[PDB]
DNA sequence: CTCGTGCCTGGTGTCTTGAATCC
DNA sequence: GGATTACACCCAAGACACCAGGCACGAG
RNA sequence: CCUGGUGUCUUGGGUG
């Protein structure tokens, strides 16, 4: 599914179906995100319920998201060039 | 003292090369007016070569192979000259790791070294097999275990002492090795204790089938699949597999196509 | 889970030790702030309630759900059995009976005469009537706060609620 | 450290729910998951204030999935204690390495040298108090602490007390 | 072990002539051993998924180095059919 | 606050194409998750059927938040919406 | 619904804050220190802890699972680590804006050259866009060749600027000392640029365009690295038993291995112009492992030969991470043949081979009205037509029926999944590359059909410039109850007859009966 | 906006002064020196 | 075009980038602000309460 | 039986000098 | 001085070197 | 008695 299909969902104004071929039917990846720093520092223990961003001593103020894989992998490509990519899921202007 | 980059691996050659240079032309007209030249293994791909004029530098490695061709030399100061000079353990009780042979990377005790001052007796976990395949290397070698002569009596042995026995031509005491090593292939510095050290110290798939009823019958085939009923016969004379009921088939065993008796 | 009007706290450059709860200091955090918002935008003060207030809301707010409960049809232990699950019916009944063991004025008669007397930061009114004291020597002691604003009243404040208060 | 905040909830409903009683349902639901819990950032919830008549807006219908998110605003009574409050308490155990009171919901540990030196246990009285002469601390005893530590689990919260202190004690 | 049918290997490791093949079936048996029983790891050679036909002929012999050394050629026959493309 | 009072409604008060699709969607969806259907159903039984069917007779119980360039919003029910 | 159930609230991205990381978050962040370059403990299986592959790190192996978070190599996102260097080095990114804040600055305390009293820099403190007013400060302060100890004192320290120049991986300042004289160009060390940097204050950090929060501009100095973990440099076997490690795993052994002969140095012998080989050798493992196409230097090679896959180079071009697998990607529910015309069928239609659609499936949601449909489809089987593949329950597991022997027995329950084969007048999006315009897309209803070609009615091979020649064309599946609607009520292809591009149609009788019909 | 991008687009692809694709690079490019 | 140098620029800037575009959104896989994405859809709780008492939740 | 030479395996580490337009 | 240079797809055809050390075998 | 992993990087030749 190249740049160029991309380009005909937009024109035929098809945002869902475009959303779900990119997710669903590919490489759909869920991370966990601290609210207040924004980075995917989670630690997640799913059977022992417990979440902790060490860095922010965070254990209430904590999101999960649904991106691609290959996002998740750029981001991490990111980190590790010094580049910090902060998610916030809130504005403020 | 000037030292010059030359190319890694080729610095006791440029040194030879230089002695070789000096001693041709000592009491000619053209002496080479260097005193001394040397390389210290520390100090990769360099040469140092002591003399009076810069030029005597240049005139040194004319048309040395192993010689950076750019005008690369630097000088040194007087205060660094002994520092390029310096020269630099193992008591027996303490450990060192081996360096070489099936026993590479492993802890051992130093018990003692030679007397001429070269190879140490060191004690070994062994790594043995007890001859179990006979008619080794590092990387087809046995897991880590104290000498057992009970094993070795059992299996495959010389007692020598109390608790000292000679298996295959090693010594065990109290069931460890007992080997030298060249002091050259054990390391004695920087040694890190792992945390393993401080532990330690349906009958009827696959079978050929004719079809007896249907539009296939007569055809050879095999059973793909069996779940239930329902066969999978994969048909030898179209390429396709076909689903089928098991009223259809015939069975080959030891006599003919036999029937649902089977 | 749950969250509030209060939000971002994104990160700021100087950090902040005037956070840690600190009733002395009149620290309350960032959720306890003097000037609230409520769920329209509107400035709010910081509702703190003393023991009075609290026992009769708490306990109007179960007989009025109880009586909807009823379709429209006193005592602490049966104002308790209104909640939903055994976890829900102990937190409920112990507040109840705390309650009951420590609050001087128990009707609204007498709360209403100690609403109007009461009603100067928010906080420290609210101190003032859960903390019964006798005389202006032990007001300042035991809540180091009240000593440098010169305003004192503090005879009378504790003159009435004395003599509001009924035998036992 | 009773107070009266405004607080909301995420509700997701699934879309069988969807029925003409949706609100009532809501206002259940939302008492259900919210009434006796704690959370280290507001305390206990004691009770949610007017439940009946809360307004839960409008429901934001999720992409791809169908069922759809309500965010109920409302008030409720909270319990929170502080650090520096001093309090009044009742004893609901006594041991050698202290007491332990109900103060409401939870409950205060007050450790040995954080007593004074007259206070005695003495489990052979009966029935087993802290004694003096005027002073008495049975089961049900007023006493005044003085809450000097609060510790998080974000499911129950822990404080720690002292009557190493002025005034603080039996009355 | 691969997930499709062993059972048209003869015992030296080699499918024979004039056996029909379909995809996934292993026509090529060969192990290599795990370094440090119950030491070895599959390292076979299926048919092609989307292929079917006859096994034709076998080649055995060694190679340069001494070592066994194997060709199986497969044949079936393609019928036209809608899809197929011609030309002058 | 954001929100446009019902009388001062300015946006165009025919259903948008891609507003269709959308309430079209979601409402098949919310019936295959077994939603109480609001409109007999005969012999129609496909989910994009039925909800065809209930936008046919102005009965789709949702509402359009139509979103402003600023971020304000008017509301619109599906009940009040002409469809072509 | 593939994702086990976490009771965190769920949320979208509204924002994303770039940034940089602080030598400070890197180490709260990590989970272990990186110290040795040694893989393997010994080669006696179990890697070696304080190692690259250290298991803290996270598990790229289906039975080890993560000593860090529990979860399976699935769910696993990876855990950083961090490395410590022995010296700050240069970020090889960031050398030409380190160069241009040099001229901005005191190279002694690190103030901005011109005040609020100057009229013409007062106006370029004004301008909003951060980059913008740097370079219009930097432009005006460019000329001021002295720094001032005293106003036009300014906490100056009286020092006249070098002009700082770029040879490679090292910056040369050339101070002019107090007519001509002889300059003096020592070389600006990164270690000597990071004291500077930390001395610069808070309203000055403004000033230049950076953010006391997210970019201060010590942090563009490397001082500790964050070690990705193995999800981002994974290990291939290129025969089977024999495995090769990633480009950047090789490089970080490199960077490793060089770090610790830094540390090796100032303890003993260092013949100072050792010291300096040394530590560039370091710059140099650093810059190339970010980018490897550094201008005017030869490239950081492979024992192969070839360059090494540094990270800048994972991201650009065609293949790279943005054009290849975010702007674009390969997708799942997916067919591709070669094409075939059919007078006899509509329009809307496309005739889909039996083998095609018995691969491709929908997940069509159990209900009370097709409950007894439905349980049909699950007797006949996967091989069957009509049938069905998957039953999936509301918990997520999958019921594969090729291998279900007691198919028999199952009961469906309302809100269970029935993934059922393909069948007629499905909606399916139907595509033929290069897709130059929006009718190269157009909805079909699909007509299940014998024969392996993929059938269009005639009138519609002009939209998509498609004849008969050997052309193939590609079907997607929608895998929803929203997607189906919103190709059937707007991508349709009655819906797309006229097209906007001139307002006129797109489609119309063609060859054969255009001929005939006259 | 994607419409008009490619409704532009389309017809270039199958098509003394400048024309066709060198003029159409001109514009979009907008140089400074047209041929 | 520029990728890696329109990156590290916005890092060493602190770029806000406010994920209204269309691209923004796709390479994030949520639904874009276009087409049917445009708008949010409620639940008419109104409209809800013509229907009879039997179909009420409990 | 001892010594020397050759072969194989493992570990560590590079270098003789030798496609075109545009901004 | 670099950066720019259509899209998708199929398939066949390939892979570190040198030096040093240790062990084994053969010959004297 | 459910789960179930087979490579990469290039180059070259082709299809529309
Ligand atoms: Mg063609
Ligand atoms: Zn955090
Ligand atoms: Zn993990
Ligand atoms: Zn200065």
């Amino acid at each position: 599914f190249g740049e160029m299909e991309r380009d005909c969902m937009i024109a035929h104004g098809a945002a869902g179906f475009l959303k779900e071929r990119l997710m669903e039917a590919s490489d759909a990846f869920r991370v966990h995100v601290c609210g207040i720093c924004g980075l995917m520092s989670v630690i997640a223990n799913l059977k022992k319920n417990q979440f902790e961003c060490r860095s922010c001593k965070n254990k209430t103020n904590i999101y999960q998201l649904h991106i691609p894989y290959a996002a998740k992998l750029l981001f991490q490509e990111l980190m590790a060039m010094n580049i910090a990519p902060r998610l916030y899921t809130e504005r403020s202007g | 003292i000037w030292g010059v980059k030359v190319r890694l691996g080729k610095e006791k050659d440029v040194v030879r090369q230089i002695l070789k240079k000096k001693l041709a032309r000592e009491g000619t007209k053209n002496p080479l007016e260097i005193y001394s030249a040397f390389q210290r293994d520390s100090f990769k791909g360099h040469v140092y070569i002591e003399a009076r004029k810069a030029e005597a530098i240049n005139d040194a490695l004319k048309g040395n192979v192993n010689v950076f061709s750019n005008n690369s030399k630097f000088l040194v100061g007087i205060v660094e000259y002994k520092d390029l000079l310096r020269p630099v353990k193992l008591t027996r009780g303490s450990y060192v790791r081996v360096k070489n042979g099936k026993f590479k990377g492993d802890l051992a005790q130093v018990d003692e070294v030679l007397e001429n001052g070269l190879e140490a007796r060191l004690k070994l976990v062994p790594r043995l097999d007890y001859g179990k395949d006979l008619s080794y290397t590092s990387k087809f070698r046995p897991a880590q275990r104290l000498f057992s002569e009970a094993e070795a009596r059992v299996h495959e042995i010389r007692r020598d002492r109390d608790g000292f026995v000679t298996y295959g031509g090693e010594e065990y005491y109290e069931g460890f090795l007992y080997k030298t090593f060249r002091l050259q292939n054990l390391i004695v510095n920087s040694i890190n204790p792992t945390l393993n050290e401080l532990s330690l110290f349906d009958p009827t798939l696959n079978k050929t089938v004719k079809i007896r009823q249907g539009g296939y019958k007569g055809k050879i085939g095999i059973v793909k699949e069996a779940n239930g009923d329902r066969f999978r016969v994969e048909l030898h004379n179209p390429n396709k597999t076909i689903p089928i009921p098991c009223s259809f088939l015939l069975i080959e065993s030891t006599h003919g196509w036999v029937p649902y008796e089977d | 889970v749950s969250t509030s009007t209060v939000g971002a706290r994104r990160r700021r450059a100087k950090q902040q030790v005037d956070d840690e709860e600190n009733a002395t200091l009149l620290r309350l955090g960032p959720e306890f702030a003097l000037k609230q918002y409520d769920h329209d935008g509107n400035e709010h003060d910081l509702i703190a309630l003393s023991l009075s207030e609290s026992r009769l809301l708490i306990r109007e707010a179960l007989k009025a759900r109880s009586r909807a409960r009823n379709g429209g049809v006193i005592d602490d232990d049966e104002l308790a059995k209104v909640t939903s699950g055994a976890v829900a019916n102990g937190v409920v009944k112990k507040t109840l009976d705390y309650l009951n063991t420590f609050a001087r004025f128990k009707d609204e008669e007498t709360c209403t005469a100690v609403d109007q007397l009461l009603h100067l930061h928010p906080f420290e009114i609210a101190q003032l009537s859960s903390l019964g004291c006798e005389d202006v020597d032990e007001a300042i002691t035991l809540i180091p706060s009240l000593a440098a604003k010169k305003e004192v009243n503090l005879q009378r404040i504790l003159d009435e609620l004395n003599r509001l208060e009924d035998p036992y | 450290m009773f107070f009266l905040k405004d607080l909301s909830l995420i509700l997701t409903l699934h879309p069988s729910y969807f029925g003409p009683q949706m609100n009532q349902y809501l206002r259940e639901k939302l008492l259900t998951d919210v009434e006796g819990t704690c959370t280290g950032q507001f305390g206990y919830i004691v009770t949610v204030l007017d439940g009946m008549n809360i307004d839960v807006g409008k429901g934001r219908i999720i992409p791809g999935s169908g069922s759809a998110e309500f965010e109920v605003k409302y008030r409720a009574v909270v319990w929170k204690p502080f650090k520096g409050e001093v309090v009044d308490a009742i004893v609901s155990n006594v041991s050698p390495i202290g007491f332990f009171a109900d103060v409401g919901p939870l409950n205060v540990f007050v450790s040995t040298r954080l007593i004074p030196d007259n206070l005695v246990y003495n489990p052979s009285n009966s029935p087993p108090a802290y004694m003096s002469n005027d002073e008495l601390i049975t089961k049900g005893s007023k006493v005044r602490l003085k809450v000097v530590g609060t510790r998080t689990d974000v499911n129950e919260i822990y404080a720690i007390g002292s009557i190493k202190e002025d005034f603080l004690g039996a009355i | 072990l691969k997930h499709g049918t062993y059972e048209k290997l003869d015992e030296d490791g080699l499918i024979a002539p004039g056996v029909r093949v379909s995809g996934d079936d292993i026509i090529i048996g060969k192990t290599t051993p795990i370094p440090p029983y119950h030491t070895k790891r599959d390292a076979s050679t299926p048919l092609r998924s989307t292929e079917n036909g006859i096994v034709d002929q076998v080649l055995l012999t060694t190679n340069q180095e001494g070592l066994k050394f194997v060709k199986v050629r497969m044949r079936t026959t393609k019928v036209p059919q809608i899809g197929d493309k011609f030309a002058s | 606050e954001l929100a446009i009072l019902k009388e001062e409604r300015t946006t165009t008060p025919y259903l948008t194409k891609y507003e269709r699709a959308r309430i079209l969607g979601t409402r098949a969806l919310q019936i295959s998750m077994n939603a109480p259907v609001l409109v007999d159903i005969e012999g129609e039984t496909d989910p994009l059927q039925i909800a065809m069917k209930e936008l046919s007779q102005r009965k789709i119980p949702l509402v359009i938040r139509r979103y402003l360039p600023d971020g304000s919003y008017e509301d619109w029910g599906c009940d009040e919406l002409i469809v072509d | 619904s593939q994702f086990p159930y976490s009771s965190a609230p769920l949320r979208s991205v509204k924002e994303v804050q770039f940034g940089l990381l602080s030598p400070e978050e890197i180490r709260a962040i990590s989970v272990v220190k990186i110290e040795y370059p040694e893989i393997m403990d010994e080669s006696r299986q179990r890697p070696r802890e304080g190692g690259l592959n250290d298991p803290k790190l996270g598990s790229i192996d289906r039975n080890f699972k993560c000593q860090t978070c529990g979860e399976g190599m699935a769910e696993c996102p990876g855990h950083f680590g961090h490395m410590e260097l022995a010296k700050p080095v240069f970020h090889i990114g960031f050398i030409p804006k380190i160069k241009k804040v040099c001229e901005c600055i005191c190279m002694n305390c690190g103030k901005l050259l011109l005040d609020e009293t100057n009229p013409t820099m007062a106006q370029a403190i004004r301008i909003r866009d951060p980059k913008k007013r740097f370079n219009a400060v930097w432009q005006l302060c460019k000329t001021k060749m002295v720094c001032e100890a005293d106003a036009p004192s300014r906490g100056g320290c009286g020092n006249t600027q070098p002009v700082v120049r770029k040879d490679g991986m090292k910056l040369w300042g050339t101070w002019k000392k107090s007519r001509d004289a002889q300059p003096e160009r020592k070389l600006l060390t990164p270690g000597e640029i990071l004291n500077v940097f930390k001395h610069i204050s808070p309203e000055d950090c403004f000033r230049l365009g950076f953010n006391e929060d997210y970019a201060r501009p010590e942090w563009m100095i490397i001082t500790v690295l964050p070690v990705p973990p193995p999800q981002v440099r994974p290990s291939i076997a290129m025969d089977e038993t024999t495995q090769g490690q990633d480009d950047l795993t090789h490089k970080l052994s490199d960077i490793l291995k060089a770090n610790i002969n830094v540390q090796k140095l100032e303890m003993d012998g260092s013949p100072q112009h050792i010291i300096n080989e040394v530590e560039q050798l370091l710059q140099f493992h650093v810059a190339t492992y970010m980018d490897n196409d550094i201008a005017g230097q030869p490239q950081a090679l492979q024992k192969s030969g070839r360059p090494v896959k540094a990270i800048r180079a994972r991201l650009k071009g065609k293949e790279g991470r943005l054009r290849g697998n975010l702007m674009g990607k390969r997708v799942d529910f997916s067919a591709r043949t070669v094409i075939s015309g059919d007078p006899n069928l509509e329009l809307d239609q496309v005739g889909v081979p039996i083998s095609i659609a018995k691969t491709l499936s929908y997940p069509e949601t159990v209900t009370q009205y097709n409950i007894h449909r439905l349980t049909e489809y699950v007797r006949n089987g996967p091989n069957e037509h009509p049938g069905a593949k998957y039953v999936i329950r509301d918990n997520g597991d999958r019921i594969d029926l090729r291998y279900h022997k007691r198919a028999g027995d199952i009961v469906l329950q309302y809100g269970w999944k029935v993934e059922r084969h393909l069948m007629d007048d499905d909606p399916v999006l139907f595509n033929r590359q290069p897709s130059l315009h929006k009718m190269s897309m157009m909805a079909h209803r699909v007509k299940v059909m014998p024969y392996s070609t993929f059938r269009l009615n005639l009138s519609v091979t002009s939209p998509y410039n498609a004849d008969f020649d050997g052309d193939e064309m590609n079907l997607h599946v929608p895998q929803s109850e929203e997607t189906r609607a919103e190709l059937s009520q707007l991508c349709a292809v009655p819906l797309q007859i006229v097209s906007p591009q001139s307002n006129k149609p797109v489609m119309g009788i063609v060859q054969d009966t255009l001929c005939g019909v006259r | 906006g994607v419409i008009a991008a490619q409704s532009i687009g389309e017809p270039a692809t199958q098509m003394n002064v400048t024309l066709g694709v060198p003029r159409l690079k001109e514009i979009l490019n907008v140089a400074k020196n047209i041929k | 075009e520029e990728t890696v140098e329109i990156l590290f620029e916005a890092g060493a800037a602190a770029e806000l980038d406010d994920c209204r575009g269309v691209s923004e959104n796709v390479m994030l896989g949520q639904l874009a602000p276009m087409g049917t994405g445009a708008f949010d859809v409620m639940i008419d709780e109104k409209l809800l309460t013509s229907l009879p008492a039997d179909y009420a939740p409990t």
